[PDB]
């Protein structure tokens, strides 16, 4: 399941349910495994997930290839200390070795072109490959609108992705706005309206209710016709205080009454109902008002504008949707994502999020290195050559860990199709001859070994925690020699 | 604080409270050996409503055990969580009453309420405020109803206004384990009416119908039955127990639960608690006078409680008294009152 | 407070107000009471309230409870201090008395 | 992440807590803020459990009903008068108060464990209060930056720059459960021979 | 198999070579099994349950029959989800779909066996499948500026729709009823606005659509039963114990005169309302909730017909029909609107009686009346009217229209054909494949009718690779024919659905190579 | 059909079709089924031969088309004016029946119903809510009977009256018992004289409402059936009994409409709309006692009579 070329995994559920994904994280948490060191390499895939986002499945192709690598050294006398010992230099040497080749990108809202490479690279792996360049530019238009630069920190609650069935992929789009599922109160209101002001509101379209316990006593006739009169006085009274401030459209967290629904549907002025509270401080982020808890405290600055304000309707079913656009600038976006299947959902929703933290990486740190197999392989030959001037019983494993970096690129082509020795012989030969650690699998037969034209680029922080956290992991796997259990 | 002692006589009640007392400890972190290895000091607030602390750090019961035959002790003490009880409240007999209600409330009972009475005497010495007693037993047998009546009213003299609960089962519908059950649950009715505030009544049917049905795996003995009865009743008490968002003891459950006096009996269930005045008693009572009046007309099994003392007029008073509590339950529906017997006869002229 | 129950009954909004400002009040005036005296130390077989705690906290008072009956007892004969059965500023021959 | 990349704050650093609408239009950083630490619940709720309300007009229903504002009211602008940009609290902080907070620029954190604020408290030097009746000067913490970081996956909340505080935090970095135990448990080691080397040389 | 066991007990795995026979084992098997419903002679399938009480069913349509069997096999449950989306998108195209989809899975199996890579056959796929919807589009007529051509238009879609179904034994009387309702709507996507109506009884050529509004409630005692000239209010409000005043009120009194004059106030509270609601000037009142007994009898004191218990949509379906507004809290009479209809009156269907509505104002919502001599004959009506209606909504709008009878597949298949015929590589061994799948639909229609389906299919691509860009299946004789002269039309957004439905779900699981199963959760069976 | 479990699919929709008749017709429910045996029968054989299915529906259309027209063609038409014709289709439809014996009893029956619910003049269909069918056990099938007024099986609450002559009779949908409002009420005593006061007032309260009702004449009340609240307390009906007026409680909430449309009620759901003009009129109101089987409620004799 690596690289451009690879295939994807079917799961089913404990209930029946199917999922087919390509992530290496969501496959090693659906599958169900007894053995411990099955469950710490599914622990691994899931921390690499949880930092970086991407490589979830070639950190457990390295630390897999690694543990192969010790076997033999086990079998020739080693203590596994020592084994673990080679391993931590040699992964010193490859880290100093990895920012030596590193270029940076820049990262600045006008050009935009080096994020968009390095997403497309991030996409070409999934079933969203047959739009990639579209998604590409969403994920990036997206964290861009987002992202705070001051401080570099980016927060995944302002973006909202949510897909619905039906249509076709290509109609996935982006919203610098808002989109819930809810629509208006009243089936006789507007559809539209095109000059939007907010008024947001937590409190209920209902006479007020003291929390402790309380009782009203009623002892004669006139006691009654007071409360009578009390409660209409009291739903004209908020109406009134709603219209006088100026709003256009009212957003409430809880539901109205009867009387307040034709009141409102009166004085021409629409509503919604029984809106979450996210989606309500979503709103407010993204028309700039603000939420009050009472209508004694409306008033005219805290009301929010928006461009447009429409309930778009899907397909032969009765479901809504109401959607809130051409806000000034704003810090809400909405990913909306359609297709023909519920699968293709769900993995649309997987890549985007790929790229999305792929793309936050970059705006933690702005320098790369390229892809295809070359930073592995100009790796191992820098772990060679230290090798070979370590006379002290450790080249046995440095030369171990630069053999068993050197599986990502026969994995790649033997995936692609070609002839794995052959062809990793070959790049090696070209990158000692030449000078440049750019030469990696051309894996999309596009006649060039070269990766810098080819555009394939990636993280130099995600190249650095596969690395690093492989080797910590197979240093801890090491250390063990005993194991008791209960039998079954 | 406001301790209560806790009474357990017959075969039935000491199996009950067995597995209550089982249940409480666990709770509270005391050990079968009496020390005490909990956590949370919640725990403590208020222990001593149930415990009482002995020089050393042990923990004992406030609990007195009463039969009139020595079979169930001896299983007691050999059971599980049965060495936490102070060895000289045990109470035993040598005979038994044999399902007889008049032995029991008259001749064997007479000569051992002596006993019950000073030993309750001692445990509330020890005692700064007691607020009342709790009383297990059982309407259908000699020991549980006749004995455990007589005691009722026996402390009920001795101690004037405090405060009194029962948690008696109840004869089943469709199947009488004695043949004799209709007139100890009649005669002891009477004297449960006047001298309780409130009685927590239990079928087995009803609750053997769980295990079941909704349990989904039993064949079981009166086992498990029991246990869910001790959860039932740790469920009722752990306002008395624990301290939460609003404490309350059973008094102040009984001053919002029963507005008359004398309609005081309760129907419980249990949805892992449940108490309701479910007006389904007067269903119960109807039918064990349907059965009284069919076996005193024959005067059958009469001769074995007159030869003890007891006189033929008593029946009949209990028997009224039943009737009346009858009708005082049916004249809160006003809706059974429909169901009047259909006219039979043709005389329907001018008035 | 009472043994039998008892509710806070209130008929207008000012008593709503000022009912926790009475209790905090009141709570204050009892801690005072009972430091001026000159205790450093209370000890107490029973649950410590928030607001107690935090007034014991004000005026540099030490707080230690335990709850065995009998260890109390025992500490009471220790310092030579008489246990009380309300929460009111001790007298002079109530004072424990101890070294450190 | 990786072994070297474990930190120590001169400070205190807790978790994320639940948080109602209205958190995230409020600043997440200060260069000299006060702190206001609390055992106070600051919700809309029911005065006393034992309370009871019993009323004759509909003219003192509407007094009643304005009450409660009132009072919450009366906490919040007692907490705002005194100057503190960051508050936290062992019990809960509602939606009303959240929404307060974030009109005015300041910070809120409710359900904060006891331990976690006993740090804190150490650290910056301030003192629980059960009231809100007397917020002075001396009960006020004092700390040089305040911030809420991204790491791996959750929000910790940072109180850094104290140089009179007696109080450290750890931040371990690890790839799986059993390798951060392991790595406590190995420091536990050097902790304690460190404590009973200071005493006997 | 390694010697270490990695997986609990009751975990499955199958790898490439098992993985790839099941599911396309699985996908062959889901085809043929709705194979027999396609095209004008297909027939129909009886399903019944073992579990829900025996019910029974018979029906053509290819969701219906799909969401109703328990597949287990994975490869399965994504065709099943599938033909459910494609249903509930545009509401045709059903089983031409998975049939799509299982021949293109069947061609894969041999290009596998072949020895050549599934990427290969995906990115030859991909190709043919633009190069066939470009064919497509090219292809599209787009009527709509002229009013008679676009009514013959939709009649023909109409008619081709209702050709498989059961409705075809009177395919021109039931024509009627699907345009003429979906005209009432003036341009409303809404399909809630036509109510069906189905009961027992009569022939099948019985069904009408009414001009007026039907609805199946009661009127209350002691009340007109017809009105002429109507004025109508509709309302949703309580009228039983209307006084839910919502406070947590109570009753504290020191006698018992007290509480019976607290009683007559009460009593005043609904004379004062229903009073106010008169004052509308109405002689008919509609409301969604029930109406007690003492408002009953001062609605009849006024001469007013008083409609009680009318849910949401039979107050929304009038309120499109007769023109007023559901009005509340009745206090300014001015601002709001009635409704007007020419008579209302009882009639009486069946055993059953309903109020009739005549003469009425908009007309924008309608009601139709289905009659037969069997439950599931009605039920399948009903099933295929709503194809009907939901292809016709669709047509109107967006108005572009291919032709049918296999001249569009055909078109498809061509172009795929040339495009093939220019590429080198194994790729074009995979894009001949997708022209033989396009080409599989026509001949098994054919094959439903027991013609040389070989013959036309040659004399078909003969014609269509010559220029004749209108020849097709005369199902009527089994001869090639002119589909515009026949007027054989469908809709160019159903066509588009079904091709790029299918082709993403082949993509879909020709890239699966390995099948992981989880322990299932067993039934706790005591 | 209904009765038995048919479990074969294609045996499950015969059944179906017989309802269908019954719903249409009510007669030939036997011959339908046996028809449509029939036809499947034959199609077997054509099924052997090599013909097709579409072949043989198309035929079977054709068949029918022809079929109906030679039906009609056999017709004769009919008018209402004739009960001679009526009189001999009842008894054709009723001579394969158990009660053929007693046909010279029951085919006039059914007839006059039918002409004593439509107006032949304008009459399209017949409405058959409107004929109410009692069964009641004892005697023979000889002794059914045609009741031109309301039959009624619940007895009369009141002790002694049986019989009305010339019956002023009212429907009530209120209740006759102590006031209750809809809102949470409670009576609060702290005085000894309340006590006193509470009973004297209720006593009164329900007293005012019978002399009302005693004072527009009327001598039967029917009550409607109450759930929530008592209908009919013991005081009242005490009192009603000392004004010698029959009383009837329990009436269904589904009959209403039959009731008023048989004997000219109007009901009346509040004491101040209890007027004299709100009362039907009937000859005679009386409980019957069938010897053994039960008592019943006859009121015949209706001066505005219904077409019930
Ligand atoms: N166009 C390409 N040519 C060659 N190699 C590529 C290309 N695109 C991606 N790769 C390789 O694919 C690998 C990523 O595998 P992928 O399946 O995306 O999972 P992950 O990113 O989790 O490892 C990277 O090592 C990268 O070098
Ligand atoms: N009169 C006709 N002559 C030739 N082909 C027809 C005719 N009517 C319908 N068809 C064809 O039958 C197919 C319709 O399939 P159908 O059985 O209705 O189910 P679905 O539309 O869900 O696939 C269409 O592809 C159409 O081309
Ligand atoms: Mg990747
Ligand atoms: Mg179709
Ligand atoms: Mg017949």
């Amino acid at each position: 399941s690596l690289g451009p070329n690879g295939l994807d995994k079917m799961m089913v559920d404990k209930d029946g349910d199917v999922t087919v994904t390509n992530d290496g994280a969501t496959i090693l948490s659906m599958m169900d495994v007894d053995h411990q060191i099955a469950k710490l390499m599914v622990e691994l895939s899931k921390s690499q997930d949880d930092e970086i986002g991407d490589g979830t499945t070639g950190v457990v192709v390295l630390a897999g290839a690694l543990l192969e690598e010790a076997e033999q050294l086990l079998d020739r006398g080693i203590h596994p200390i020592r084994i673990a010992d080679g391993y931590e230099q040699a992964a010193r040497v490859a880290i100093e070795h990895l920012d030596k080749i590193s270029d940076s990108v820049l990262v600045d809202i006008k050009d935009t072109e080096p994020l968009i490479q390095t997403a497309k690279t991030t996409l070409g792996s999934k079933v969203v490959n047959s739009c990639h360049r579209q998604m590409a530019e969403i994920a990036v238009n997206a964290v861009l609108t987002v992202a705070d630069m001051e401080r570099r920190d980016v927060d995944f609650e302002l973006i909202k992705v949510e897909g619905k069935v039906g249509g076709r992929l290509e109609d996935t789009k982006l919203i610098k706005g808002v989109i819930v599922d809810k629509d208006f109160s009243h089936p006789q209101m507007p559809k539209k309206v095109e000059d939007a002001k907010i008024a947001i509101l937590t409190c209920p379209f209902e006479p007020p209710k003291p929390k402790t316990k309380h009782k009203l006593d009623v002892t004669s006739v006139e006691d009654y016709k007071a409360l009578q009169k009390y409660e209409k006085e009291k739903f004209e009274e908020m109406i009134q205080q709603i219209k006088e401030t100026g709003a256009n459209l009212a957003i409430c967290q809880w539901g109205f009454d009867d009387e307040a629904n034709h009141l409102l549907l009166q004085n021409n002025l629409p509503a919604v109902r029984w809106v979450g509270g996210p989606e309500i401080e979503l709103i407010a982020i993204a028309t700039g008002g603000r939420i009050v808890p009472r209508f004694s405290e409306l008033t005219a600055e805290k009301l929010g504008f928006a461009g447009l304000v429409q309930e778009i309707s899907f397909g032969t079913t009765k479901d809504k949707m109401l959607v809130i656009e051409q806000c000034k600038n704003s810090r809400a976006v909405t990913i909306f994502i359609r297709g023909g299947n519920k699968m293709i959902i769900e993995e649309a929703k997987r890549s985007l999020h790929d790229a999305l933290c792929v793309i936050r990486n970059l705006i933690r740190d702005n320098r790369v290195v390229y892809g295809g197999g070359a930073a592995e392989i100009s790796c191992a030959l820098a772990v060679s050559q230290e090798a070979d001037k370590c006379p002290t019983l450790e080249q046995y494993a440095m030369r171990a860990f630069a053999d068993a970096l050197e599986v990502i690129p026969m994995a790649l082509s033997e995936n692609s199709g070609m002839n794995p020795i052959q062809t990793m012989t070959e790049v090696r030969a070209r990158q000692v001859k030449e000078m440049n650690p750019a030469l990696g699998i051309d894996c999309l037969h596009k006649g060039t070994n070269d990766m810098k034209q080819q555009h394939v680029i990636e993280t130099l922080i995600g190249k650095k925690q596969q690395i690093s956290l492989a080797t910590q992991m197979v240093r801890m796997i090491l250390k063990i020699d005993d194991i008791r259990k209960p039998g079954e | 604080m406001r301790e209560i002692v806790h009474i357990q006589a017959g075969q039935c009640g000491n199996q009950i409270g067995a597995k209550f007392w089982e249940v409480i400890s666990d709770e509270h972190g005391i050990d079968p050996t009496g020390t005490y290895h909990g956590d949370s000091d919640l725990q403590l607030d208020r222990i001593s409503v149930y415990y009482n602390e002995a020089t050393g750090g042990k923990y004992v019961p406030r609990a007195i055990l009463v039969d009139l035959e020595p079979g169930t002790m001896d299983s007691v003490r050999s059971g599980p969580f049965g060495q936490i009880f102070r060895p000289d409240n045990f109470v035993f007999g040598q005979s038994g009453a044999g399902n007889n209600w008049a032995k029991g409330h008259y001749t064997e009972g007479a000569e051992l309420v002596d006993s019950v009475l000073d030993v309750v005497r001692k445990e509330a010495e020890s005692c700064d405020c007691l607020q009342g007693f709790q009383l297990t037993h059982s309407l259908g047998g000699g020991t549980g109803s006749g004995m455990g009546t007589l005691l009722i009213s026996k402390i009920r003299e001795e101690y004037p206004d405090r405060i009194m609960n029962t948690f008696s089962v109840v004869p089943s519908p469709k199947v009488s384990d004695t043949v004799v059950e209709p007139y100890n649950a009649t005669l002891s009715v009477h004297q449960l009416v006047e001298n309780t505030d409130e009685t927590y009544c239990i079928d087995n049917e009803a609750l053997y119908d769980i295990c079941f049905r909704t349990l989904k795996l039993t064949t079981p003995t009166y086992g498990d039955l029991n246990h869910l009865v001790s959860a039932t009743m740790s469920g009722v008490t752990t306002c008395l127990r624990f301290p939460g968002q609003l404490n309350a003891d059973l008094r102040k459950l009984a001053v919002n639960m029963v507005p008359f006096p004398r309609l005081h009996f309760f129907m419980p269930g249990f949805a892992p608690t449940f108490i309701g005045n479910s007006t389904a008693i007067q269903e119960l009572f109807k039918r064990i006078s349907e059965q009284f009046t069919a076996m005193f007309r024959r005067k059958a099994f009469l001769h074995w409680y007159t030869g003890e003392g007891m006189d033929e007029m008593e029946f009949t008073e209990a028997e009224s008294n039943m009737n009346d509590l009858v009708s005082e339950y049916q004249q809160y529906q006003d809706a059974t009152a429909e169901e009047e017997e259909d006219f039979g006869e043709e005389a329907e002229e001018e008035a | 407070i009472t043994e039998t129950k008892g509710t806070v009954l209130i008929k207008t909004a000012e008593e709503l107000m000022n009912f926790s400002k009475g209790e905090e009040n009141l709570m204050d005036a009892q801690v005072k009471a009972i430091a001026d005296t000159g205790a450093n130390v209370v000890v107490t077989g029973g649950k410590v309230a928030d607001m107690a705690l935090h007034y014991a906290n004000k005026y540099n008072i030490m707080l230690v409870r335990l709850n065995s009956k009998w260890d109390l007892r025992r500490l009471c004969k220790t310092v030579g201090a008489t246990a009380l059965p309300r929460l009111t500023p001790p007298v002079l021959e109530e004072m424990g008395h101890c070294d450190s | 992440g990786a072994l070297e990349d474990s930190q120590l704050v001169a400070g205190v650093a807790f978790k994320k807590t639940f948080s109602y609408a209205g958190f995230e239009m409020q600043p997440k950083k200060y260069h000299n803020p006060k702190i206001a630490l609390l055992n106070v619940e600051l919700e809309l709720k029911a005065e006393k459990d034992n309370a009871e309300i019993r009323v004759h007009t509909v003219e003192d229903y509407q007094a009643i009903v304005d009450a409660e504002w009132n009072i919450l009211y009366d906490k919040l602008e007692k907490i705002h008068h005194s100057g503190a940009k960051v508050v936290l609290s062992k019990l809960p902080i509602g939606d009303v108060a959240t929404q307060y907070f974030a009109d005015r620029d300041m910070f809120c954190a409710g359900r904060v464990p006891e331990e976690d604020l006993k740090r804190t408290m150490m650290a910056c030097g301030g003192s629980i209060q059960t009231s809100v009746n007397a917020l002075s000067a001396d009960v006020l913490g004092r700390c040089q930056v305040f911030e809420e970081t991204q790491i791996g996956g959750e929000r910790y909340n940072f109180f850094t720059g104290c140089p009179k505080a007696k109080t450290c935090t750890f931040i371990l970095r690890g790839g799986a459960e059993q390798f951060m135990e392991e790595t406590e448990r190995s420091l536990h080691d050097a902790i304690m021979i460190v404590r009973r080397a200071i005493k006997n040389d | 198999l390694a010697p270490v066991n990695i997986f609990k007990a009751g975990a499955d795995e199958e790898r490439a070579e098992t993985a790839r026979l099941t599911s396309f084992i699985g996908a062959i098997a889901i085809g043929d099994l709705v194979k027999s419903t396609l095209g004008p002679k297909g027939m129909d399938k009886i399903l019944l349950s073992s579990g829900r009480d025996a019910s029974l069913m018979v029906t053509n349509d290819g969701a219906t029959i799909l969401k109703n069997i328990g597949v287990d096999n994975p490869a399965a449950k994504v065709l099943v989800d599938m033909s459910r989306v494609q249903d509930d998108e545009v509401g045709d195209g059903t089983t031409s779909v998975t049939v799509l989809a299982a021949e293109l899975l069947r061609e894969a199996e041999s290009l596998i066996a072949k020895k050549i890579h599934p990427q290969t056959i995906i990115a030859g796929w991909r190709e043919a499948t633009k190069a066939a919807r470009e064919a497509l589009l090219s292809s599209a007529v787009d009527h709509g500026s002229d009013e008679v051509k676009f009514r013959q238009d939709l009649m023909n879609i109409a008619g081709t729709t209702l050709s498989s179904k059961l409705l075809t034994h009177h395919k021109d009387h039931f024509t009627k009823l699907a345009v003429e309702a979906v005209l009432r709507l003036k341009g409303s996507g809404n399909l809630e606005a036509i109510h069906i109506i189905k009961k027992l009884g009569g022939s099948l050529a019985d069904s009408y659509l009414d001009e007026g509004f039907l609805l199946d409630k009661k009127i209350g005692v002691n009340q007109p039963k017809r009105i002429e000239n109507a004025k109508i209010l509709i309302a949703n409000t309580g009228m039983d114990t209307d006084k839910i005043k919502i406070f947590g009120s109570r009753v504290r009194v020191d006698s018992t005169a007290k509480v019976a004059e607290i009683e007559h106030a009460e009593k005043e509270k609904m004379k004062e309302k229903v009073e106010r609601i008169l004052k509308h000037g109405i002689n008919c009142f509609i409301n969604r909730q029930l109406i007690y007994n003492y408002p009953e009898q001062l609605f009849g004191a006024a001469g007013v017909m008083a409609i009680e218990h009318a849910d949401f949509a039979g107050v929304e379906r009038l309120a499109l029909v007769t023109g007023g507004e559901i009005a509340s809290t009745f206090d300014h009479p001015e601002l709001v609107k009635l409704g007007s209809c020419k008579l209302i009156e009882e009639v009486m269907i069946g055993e059953d009686k309903l109020i009739h509505f005549s003469g009425v104002a908009l007309g924008e919502a309608c009601t139709i009346v289905l009659r037969g001599a069997t439950q599931q004959i009605l039920d399948e009506a009903e099933r295929s009217l709503h194809d009907a209606l939901c292809v016709l909504a669709q047509t109107v709008k967006d108005s572009r229209t291919v032709y049918g009878g296999g001249c569009s597949e055909m078109l498809m298949a061509h172009a795929v054909t040339q495009l093939a015929n220019r590429t080198p590589g194994k790729e074009a061994v995979a894009m001949e494949s997708y022209a033989k799948a396009l080409r599989m639909l026509p001949t098994i229609i054919a094959d439903n009718a027991g013609y040389d389906s070989a013959d036309l299919v040659a004399q078909l691509r003969a014609a269509h690779s010559e220029g004749n860009t209108t020849a097709g299946l005369d199902m009527r004789e089994g001869t090639i024919g002119d589909m515009a002269i026949l007027g054989i039309t469908e809709s160019f957004q159903v066509k588009r659905q079904v091709l790029l439905s299918a082709a993403e779900a082949a993509e879909v699981i020709l890239r699966v190579d390995n099948i992981i199963k989880a322990a299932p959760r067993k039934r706790v069976p005591d | 059909l209904k009765q038995m479990q048919v479990l074969h699919p294609a045996a499950r929709m015969l059944v179906e079709l017989s309802k269908a008749q019954d719903i249409e017709a009510g007669d030939g429910t036997t011959s339908v089924v046996i028809i449509a045996g029939s036809l499947l029968d034959s199609c077997t054989k054509l099924l052997q031969k090599g013909i097709h299915p579409t072949i043989i529906s198309e035929s079977f259309q054709k068949a029918l088309e022809k079929g109906i027209e030679i039906l009609t063609d056999m017709s004769r038409p009919v008018e209402l004016s004739d009960r001679e014709t009526l009189l001999n289709s009842a008894t054709t439809s009723l001579n394969s029946k158990v009660v053929s014996q007693y046909s010279s009893l029951l085919s006039p029956m059914s007839v006059n119903a039918v002409m004593k619910v439509i107006d032949p003049a304008t009459a399209t269909s017949v409405d058959l809510r409107d004929i109410k069918i009692v069964k009641k056990l004892g005697g023979t099938i000889d002794d059914c009977e045609l009741v031109e007024g309301l039959v009624l099986t619940q007895k009369v609450s009141n002790s002694g009256i049986t019989r009305v002559e010339k019956a002023k009779i009212g429907l009530i949908q209120f209740c006759l018992s102590a006031p209750k409002t809809d809102m949470d009420n409670q009576i609060v005593v702290s005085d000894y004289a309340q006590m006193d006061r509470v009973l004297r007032e209720e006593r009164a309260y329900i007293l005012n409402l019978v002399k009302q009702i005693k004072k527009t004449g009327c001598n039967v009340l029917l009550i409607q059936k109450s759930i929530l609240r008592d209908a009919l307390s013991d005081l009242a009906l005490h009192f009603l009994n000392k004004m010698k007026i029959m009383v009837i409680k329990d009436i269904e909430r589904e009959d209403i409409e039959f009731i008023c449309k048989t004997i000219g009620t109007k009901p009346v759901a509040h004491i101040d709309q209890f007027t004299a003009d709100m009362l039907g009129s009937a000859e005679l109101a009386e409980e019957v006692n069938l010897n053994g089987s039960g008592k019943l409620l006859k009121i015949t004799g209706c001066a505005s009579p219904g077409k019930t």
